[PDB]
């Protein structure tokens, strides 16, 4: 079943692989090559975890759970049972990803638009594998990853977190944050100003860009524009991300003591590091 | 307790507030229809809502969605296939014809207008005093299609008055007419401007606009629409 | 390599842009500020006008008064000297009253009163602005939108410094003025109450946060890369939909079998964005008063 304006677009082209051989729908959903890939990916990871959920013996959602080798495995492949299911699993999830992102760029060409969201993906993509591959790998270690549980993922990042003292004081943590809680503004902003145009006072008539840009210089003396705000949306959320993926590719790395205690470095400066008073002499 | 009131009482809010959203969100193309334009039978568990009335400024009149929902337009593609779920082949030129990724909607045939009625979209030179302001000036600079011809020379730029920004480029053809280019489809380069979407024979193709000191919203749908169906197909051509 | 939109290619400038006026007092709005080129890569170059008023002014001032009353502190407490000022400016830190006082205002200035000083005109300065959100939606004749979404923050924010502090018994348990500082505190909450992590509030907040990044980046993206038939002229395909809107919807229908409408993804937007601050300010709200222990709550899920 099709949107009343979709016929048009389904032509046939955009593939990246395999021609016109996958080129079509399931309902609302396209296919494609990397449709194909990732259905098998993630029906294999998801058959790979229910069995997991089984060599562990429960099936609770708040339960299950799938831990990463142990450290003594280093490098190399572990039992199923002790973590090649978890191993594989991440196989099974990075394939379903890049999968997914590819099958992206498929539509993107179909449609005739440019590729900036599974550019977009892309980094939340690196994300999942700085913790999974990039960081485990060079500490020496599948263990050092997080596991595949709801509430045990969160025990992993509360103890990696507090084997540095308090995360706060991780600088690239402080910035990712700053875009975090930016992006949460500026989409709150952005959300409210499009429609406080589109759905104005009882009986007045939408507003306009004009009266958006008016209303922001009004408030701060400045509006980022309509092209801007997209823009900025993007370059916020993509940059939590990026100096999320820093701040952790970091610790345990270049970076393996108390976080707080790095912060020295700006303290001790010749300039002023035995001038006394203050909270530092 | 408390916490557990509290937190059972937002899962519920929270459910009434998805429903809200998606239905708010069904307001354009829906009801589905089968490949023949008949409503399909599984319309899935959320209703249409009560439907909103805009009023548009300017006289323009008003939208009311959820609403009737046609084409207003012959739509060139034919089934490729016996079931539902395929691709729908052009019948014609996709280019011509409007479909695929060269596809434009029935948008009203006017300018769209800024907040004191007037056109949004001027010519630079019909735009006082508007004037590059940074970056280098197309204005002047011969234009390339994918196939490395040249296709024109850029004789203006198309701006949007109210935000201050660029949005096509008026390129002047081999027969002394013009056309209007997406800015964003169009790399400014020191020597030329280049455009990959289109082989410089597709320029001539271009849809037209009626007056030539303004843009209505339907033209601009046709012309962007023809501008980025190239890249699918104009592919022959390219090139790169 | 096709061009992306990220930054302009040529920026155009005409005359300075006074904005519209409806019911807008003129009388109070500036005159332009400059313009910046560096700017107008990414968005608008065109600094102001702005809008003073006698609201803006009271906000203005107020906040400048917070700003100061902890400034301050912090030179009086860098015993007046530069050098040590800015080496130990992450470290200073104007802490509120102790438990001692309970909410009573007797506390010497130097051990808490300074404290509520700056507090109040904090308090001010932002319930000043929130009324300014308001007003100059109404002058505008525009929807409410914006203010309502900014009470949202102010919820958080009030539970935090203010609600808060008065049902448990004491200002102490407010939060500091200082970099360091209120990550300590903000640490240190989490312990005292069990980990949030188990608070169910702090797990939605969590959940609407990384959404916000999630749906920001998804929308940013899908308006730039439908930008070539004019997408994020949003009103615009709001009141007559263009083959932008089309191929965004399809897009997301193709990918994840559902989508939005131009309207509607504002709609998720605006909500995924205050729920993050409306769960939050819950959470916070219910530790200590309710639940001295989230794990302990957790345990008895409930
Ligand atoms: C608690 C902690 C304290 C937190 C306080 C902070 C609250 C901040 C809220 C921010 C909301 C921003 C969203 C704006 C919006 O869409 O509505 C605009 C709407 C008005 O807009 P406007 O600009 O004045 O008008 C312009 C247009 O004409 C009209 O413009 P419009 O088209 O945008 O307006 C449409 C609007 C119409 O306006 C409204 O009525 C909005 C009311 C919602 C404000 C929710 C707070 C939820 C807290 C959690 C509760 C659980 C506790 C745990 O409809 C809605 O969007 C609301 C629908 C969603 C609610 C779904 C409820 C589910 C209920 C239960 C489930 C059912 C069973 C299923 C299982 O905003 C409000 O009225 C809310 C402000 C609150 C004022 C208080 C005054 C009373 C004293
Ligand atoms: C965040 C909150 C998000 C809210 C989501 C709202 C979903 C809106 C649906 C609105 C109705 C709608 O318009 O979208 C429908 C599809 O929805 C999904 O499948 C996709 C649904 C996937 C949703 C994800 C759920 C998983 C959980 C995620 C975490 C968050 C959950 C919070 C709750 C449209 O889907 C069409 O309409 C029917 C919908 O009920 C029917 O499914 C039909 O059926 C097809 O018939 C074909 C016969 O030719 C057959 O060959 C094909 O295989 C069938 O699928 C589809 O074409
Ligand atoms: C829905 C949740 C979301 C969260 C993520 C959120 C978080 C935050 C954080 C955070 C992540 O901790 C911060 C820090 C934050 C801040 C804000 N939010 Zn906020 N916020 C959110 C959402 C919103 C929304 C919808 C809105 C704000 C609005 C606001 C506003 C509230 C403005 C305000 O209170 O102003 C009063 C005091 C002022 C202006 C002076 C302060 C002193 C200053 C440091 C001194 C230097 C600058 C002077 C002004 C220069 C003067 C020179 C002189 C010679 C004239 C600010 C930008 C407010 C706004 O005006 O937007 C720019 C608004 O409308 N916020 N906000
Ligand atoms: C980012 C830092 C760290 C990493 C290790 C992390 C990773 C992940 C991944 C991953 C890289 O694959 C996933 C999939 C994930 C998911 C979660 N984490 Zn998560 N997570 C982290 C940290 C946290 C923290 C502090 C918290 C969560 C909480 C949660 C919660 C809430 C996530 C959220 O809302 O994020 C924004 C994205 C949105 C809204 C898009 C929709 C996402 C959808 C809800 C995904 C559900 C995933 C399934 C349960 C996994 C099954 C896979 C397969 C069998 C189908 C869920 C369970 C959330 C919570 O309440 O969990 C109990 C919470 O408080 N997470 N989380
Ligand atoms: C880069 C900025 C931003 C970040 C902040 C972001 C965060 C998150 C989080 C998070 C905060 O934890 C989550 C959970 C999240 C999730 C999503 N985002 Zn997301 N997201 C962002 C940005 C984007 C962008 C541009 C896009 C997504 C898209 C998506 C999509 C990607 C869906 C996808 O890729 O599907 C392919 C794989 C499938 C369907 C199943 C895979 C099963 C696998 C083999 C087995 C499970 C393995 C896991 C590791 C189990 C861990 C569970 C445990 C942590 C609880 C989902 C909803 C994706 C999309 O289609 O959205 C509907 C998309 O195009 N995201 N996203
Ligand atoms: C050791 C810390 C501990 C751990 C367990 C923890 C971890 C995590 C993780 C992780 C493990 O990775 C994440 C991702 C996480 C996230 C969160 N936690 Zn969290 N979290 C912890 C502890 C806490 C604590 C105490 C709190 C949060 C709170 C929250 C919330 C907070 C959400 C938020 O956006 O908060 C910022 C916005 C605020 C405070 C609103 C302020 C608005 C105000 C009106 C602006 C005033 C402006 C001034 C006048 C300045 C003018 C500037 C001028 C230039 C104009 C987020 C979701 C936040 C909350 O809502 O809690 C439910 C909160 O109070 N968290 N949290
Ligand atoms: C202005 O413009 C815009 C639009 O429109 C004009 C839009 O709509 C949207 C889209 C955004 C929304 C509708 C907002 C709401 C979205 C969220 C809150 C994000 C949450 C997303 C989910 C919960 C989606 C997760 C669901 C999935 C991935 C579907 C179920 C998964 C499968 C079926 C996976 C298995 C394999 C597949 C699909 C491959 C297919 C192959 C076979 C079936 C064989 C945006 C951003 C936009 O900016
Ligand atoms: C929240 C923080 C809000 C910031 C507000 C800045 C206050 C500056 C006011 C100074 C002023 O009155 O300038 C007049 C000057 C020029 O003087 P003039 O405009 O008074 O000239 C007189 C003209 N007559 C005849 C008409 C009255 O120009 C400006 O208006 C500059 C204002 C630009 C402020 C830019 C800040 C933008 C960054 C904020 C975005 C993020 C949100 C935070
Ligand atoms: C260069 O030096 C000069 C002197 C020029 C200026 C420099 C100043 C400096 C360096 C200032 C630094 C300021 C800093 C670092 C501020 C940091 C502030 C932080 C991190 C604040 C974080 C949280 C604040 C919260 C949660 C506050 C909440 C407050 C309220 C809810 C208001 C409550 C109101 C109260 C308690 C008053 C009650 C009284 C009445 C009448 C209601
Ligand atoms: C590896 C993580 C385990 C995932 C378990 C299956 C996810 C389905 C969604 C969870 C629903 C939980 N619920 C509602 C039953 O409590
Ligand atoms: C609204 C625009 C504000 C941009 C600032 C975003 C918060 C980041 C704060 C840390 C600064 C780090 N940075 C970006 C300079 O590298
Ligand atoms: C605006 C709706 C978008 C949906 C995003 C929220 C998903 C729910 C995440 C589960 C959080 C579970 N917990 C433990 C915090 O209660
Ligand atoms: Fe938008």
């Amino acid at each position: 079943a099709l949107l009343s304006f979709e016929r048009k677009y389904r032509v046939p082209g955009g593939t990246l692989v395999g021609g016109n051989l996958f080129d079509f729908w399931v309902g609302p959903f396209y296919v494609g090559f990397f449709g194909v890939a990732t259905f098998f990916f993630a029906a294999l990871g998801i058959i790979l975890i229910a069995w997991s959920a089984v060599l562990q013996g429960t099936w609770n959602p708040q339960l299950i759970s799938v831990y990463p080798p142990a450290l003594e495995y280093g490098l190399g492949g572990a039992p199923l049972a002790k973590g090649g299911l978890w191993q594989i699993i991440t196989i099974c999830a990075t394939g379903a990803f890049v999968s997914w992102a590819l099958r992206e760029v498929e539509i993107c060409r179909k449609l005739g638009i440019g590729y900036h969201i599974p550019f977009a993906f892309a980094f939340a993509i690196l994300a999942y594998l700085t913790l999974v591959l990039f960081r485990p790998v060079m500490m020496g270690a599948w263990g050092y990853a997080f596991p595949y549980g709801i509430w045990t993922h969160l025990d992993w990042v509360s103890n990696t977190g507090y084997t540095y003292g308090n995360f706060h004081y991780n600088p690239a943590h402080m910035i990712a944050i700053s875009f975090f809680f930016t992006n949460a503004l500026a989409l709150a902003l952005h959300g409210a100003l499009v429609l406080s145009a589109a759905n104005p006072e009882k009986g007045k008539e939408m507003r306009t860009p004009d009266h958006e840009d008016t209303f922001f210089r009004d408030l701060v003396g400045y509006s980022i524009g309509t092209l801007g705000i997209h823009r900025l949306g993007l370059l916020l959320s993509l940059s939590a991300v990026f100096f999320s993926a820093l701040c952790m590719i970091i610790t345990g790395t270049i970076w393996f003591d108390q976080w707080v205690d790095w912060w020295q470095w700006w303290v001790k400066l010749p300039w002023w590091a035995n001038i006394p008073g203050g909270i530092n002499g | 307790d408390l916490a557990s009131l509290a937190i059972y009482s937002f899962w519920i809010f929270l459910a009434g507030l998805i429903y809200y959203l998606q239905t708010e969100n069904m307001r354009e193309g829906y009801p589905l229809e089968n490949e023949d334009g008949t409503p399909a039978a599984n319309q899935g568990p959320f209703p249409l809502p009560k439907p909103k009335t805009f009023i548009l400024p300017h006289g323009r009149g008003t939208l009311t969605v959820p609403g009737p929902e046609s084409e207003d337009r012959p739509i060139a593609l034919a089934r490729t296939a016996v079931s539902e779920g395929f691709p729908h082949a052009p019948t014609g030129d996709p280019m011509k014809d409007g479909v695929g990724p060269a596809s434009w909607v029935a948008r009203r045939d006017l300018p769209e207008l800024d907040g004191h009625g007037h056109n949004k979209i001027k010519p630079m030179k019909a735009a006082a005093g508007f004037h590059v302001s940074a970056g280098k000036n197309p204005i002047g600079l011969p234009v390339r299609g994918c196939d490395l011809e040249i296709a024109g020379k850029v004789v203006d730029i198309w701006v949007d008055i109210p935000e201050q920004m660029a949005r096509f480029l008026e390129v002047e053809l081999k027969d002394g007419s013009t056309r209007l280019l997406p800015m964003q489809m169009v790399k400014v380069q020191s020597n030329r401007v280049h455009v990959n979407a289109l082989s410089s024979d597709l320029f001539a193709g271009i849809p037209t606009i009626k007056s030539p000191t303004e843009v209505t919203l339907l033209e601009e749908d046709k012309i962007c629409g023809y501008v980025a169906g190239g890249l699918m197909y104009a592919a022959p051509k390219r090139k790169s | 390599a096709e061009y992306q939109n990220i930054f302009s290619q040529v920026q155009v400038r005409g005359p300075a842009d006074l904005g519209m006026t409806e019911d807008v007092n003129l009388a109070n709005r500036s005159g332009v500020g400059p313009f910046s080129t560096l700017l107008g890569w990414f968005g608008n170059a065109q600094l102001g006008p702005i809008y003073l008023g006698s609201l803006g002014v009271l906000s203005l001032f107020s906040g400048l008064m917070w700003f100061f009353t902890i400034g301050i502190w912090f030179w009086y407490q860098a015993g007046w000297n530069p050098a040590v000022f800015l080496r130990d400016l992450f470290f200073f830190s104007l802490e509120p009253p102790a438990p001692e006082y309970g909410l009573s205002f007797a506390a010497p200035l130097k051990e808490g009163g300074l404290w509520l000083i700056a507090s109040f005109f904090m308090f001010v300065a932002v319930w000043s602005w929130w009324g300014r959100t308001y007003l100059r939606a109404q002058a505008l004749g525009m929807g409410k939108h914006t203010a309502w979404a900014f009470l949202s923050a102010i919820w958080l924010w009030m539970v935090l410094g203010f609600i808060r502090p008065i049902l448990m018994g004491s200002w102490s348990e407010a939060v500091p003025y200082g970099i360091f500082s209120h990550l300590d505190w903000t640490n240190n909450f989490s312990l005292v109450h069990g980990n949030l992590f188990y608070n169910p509030f702090h797990g939605l907040s969590i959940a609407f946060l990384y959404g916000s990044a999630h749906l920001f980046a998804m929308h940013g993206a899908t308006i730039l890369a439908v930008s070539r038939f004019g997408g994020e002229r949003e009103l615009e395909q709001i009141a007559d939909r263009g083959t932008a809107a089309e191929r965004a919807a399809l897009f997301w229908r193709w990918t994840m079998g559902f989508n939005a409408t131009m309207e509607g993804i504002h709609r998720w937007a605006i909500w995924m964005a205050v729920l993050v601050t409306l769960t939050g300010g819950i959470g916070i709200l219910l530790s200590g008063t309710v639940v001295d222990n989230w794990y302990v709550w957790g345990q008895n899920h409930g």
